[PDB]
């Protein structure tokens, strides 16, 4: 029997079948209702267009995202999401397959309560399995140990994991990831003359923040290159066929990762939040984790962010032992791969939560059964 | 009067309702509502199983 793997992310839900390399399913998670007025009767003018649907039609759809700051707020909208990534994408019955799903760290015990009902007494399953996102990526990453700084679409958090330890105390979170820069994107792109006010034009920023943003290396000689020279310069063609094109906001827009005072946020970058994760843990462990710093999520896609973040690390640590940054290409979906990877294991047979268990301890053995 | 106690069991299999089960020297002290519940001169509704 092959399992599903199925990270349920702020931002895109990857879905597949275990013991594969990739998702075969990777659709953004929204719900697109009609704003305006339906006159033509007939052809299927269904209410509430999911994922890559509402992706398409885009332009007349009011877009919600069901989970808001790796909180699932909206649950409605999240089980719509949950069957069409069933029902659609993998057009497989739920209750003959187990479903890996996946959780943000430092999670309410109520949502997990809820995901339990739902994942037994809406979508059916013989069994399933509730992770943290970072523990999964320590395991893609084929190390038991290690730091990982996972950064999806609302939460950017910190967890060090020693030995498959991982060190409660020592997690934290940072609500700045990539709906925020999307949204700063928005806000300085206005300098420009360019308006994006709807949640429509959101998915449009969100594509110019994956094809053109980088992380700079260093800020002022950005700044210096940027207001000497208009080299960096890009262009970008929208979908009504306008050309933009952007100048320093390529890397003005990563950079709130690293000073959060943009937004107006009292708190440091990224650096300091795995500094500070750093000194939270056993000073014998510390100078594995400093070797060990795993990214997942795709806001590290941006191609300067390691180099940087070495250097802040390297700048932040004392530089009298090695620091390294394992930042691997497929880190987007090593969420997926590690789901993947534990999913098909023979001792992973005896830690399922079934539905005997359920039935005997309610919505709630997952409390003590997973970390 | 154990009246609310007296469930007939049922053939199939059912969703489980979740809450918070109270302990029972706490819901049936003297000024709780359900002492007063448990009373036989209550108005015990009958639900349609
Ligand atoms: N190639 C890319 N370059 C920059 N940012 C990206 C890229 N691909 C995805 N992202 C951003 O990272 C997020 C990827 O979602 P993911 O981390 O897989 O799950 P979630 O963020 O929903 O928990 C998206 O919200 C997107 O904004
Ligand atoms: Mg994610």
């Amino acid at each position: 029997t092959t399992a599903l793997v199925c990270d349920n992310g702020s931002g895109l839900v990857k879905a597949g079948f275990a013991g594969d390399d990739a998702p075969r399913a990777v659709f953004p998670s929204i719900v697109g209702r009609p704003r305006h007025q339906g006159v033509m009767v007939g052809m299927g003018q269904k209410d509430s267009y999911v994922g890559d649907e509402a992706q398409s039609k885009r332009g007349i759809l009011t877009l919600k995202y069901p989970i808001e700051h790796g909180i699932i707020t909206n649950w409605d909208d999240m089980e719509k999401i949950w069957h069409h990534t069933f029902y659609n994408e993998l057009r497989v019955a739920p209750e003959e397959h187990p479903t890996l799903l996946t959780e943000a760290p430092l999670n309410p015990k109520a949502n997990r309560e809820k995901m339990t009902q739902i994942m037994f007494e809406t979508f059916n399953v013989p069994a399933m399995y509730v992770a943290i996102q970072a523990v999964l990526s320590l395991y893609a990453s084929g190390r038991t140990t290690g730091i990982v700084l996972d950064s999806g679409d609302g939460v950017t958090h910190n967890v060090p994991i020693y030995e498959g330890y991982a060190l409660p105390h020592a997690i934290m979170r940072l609500d700045l990831a990539g709906r925020d820069l999307t949204d700063y994107l928005m806000k300085i792109l206005t300098e420009r003359g360019y308006s994006f006010v709807t949640t429509a034009e959101r998915e449009i920023v969100r594509d110019i923040k994956e094809k053109l943003c980088y992380v700079a290396l260093d800020f002022e000689n950005e700044m210096a290159t940027a207001a000497s020279s208009s080299s960096l310069e890009k262009s970008y063609e929208l979908p009504d066929g306008q050309v933009i094109t952007i100048g320093n906001e390529r890397f003005r827009c990563p950079e709130t990762l690293f000073q959060p005072s943009f937004i107006g946020m009292e708190s440091a970058g990224i650096h300091e939040t795995t500094y500070n994760s750093i000194m939270k843990c056993d000073i014998d462990i510390r100078k594995d984790l400093y070797a060990n710093n795993v990214m997942s999520g795709g806001t590290t896609m941006y191609p300067g962010i390691a180099d940087r973040m070495q250097k802040e690390i390297t700048a932040l640590a004392p530089s009298t032992m090695k620091i390294k940054i394992i930042a691997p290409p497929e880190r987007k979906y090593s969420v997926w791969i590690g789901g993947s990877i534990l999913a098909s294991l023979s001792t992973f047979q005896q830690m399922w939560i079934t539905k005997q268990e359920y039935d005997e301890a309610g919505p709630s053995i997952v409390h003590r059964k997973c970390f | 009067v154990p009246s609310h106690r007296r469930v007939n069991p049922p053939t199939l299999r059912m969703k489980k309702l979740n809450w918070q089960k109270l302990p029972s020297n706490v819901a049936r002290e003297h000024n709780s509502m359900w002492a007063s519940l448990s009373s036989p001169d209550a108005e015990a509704v009958e639900p349609d199983f």
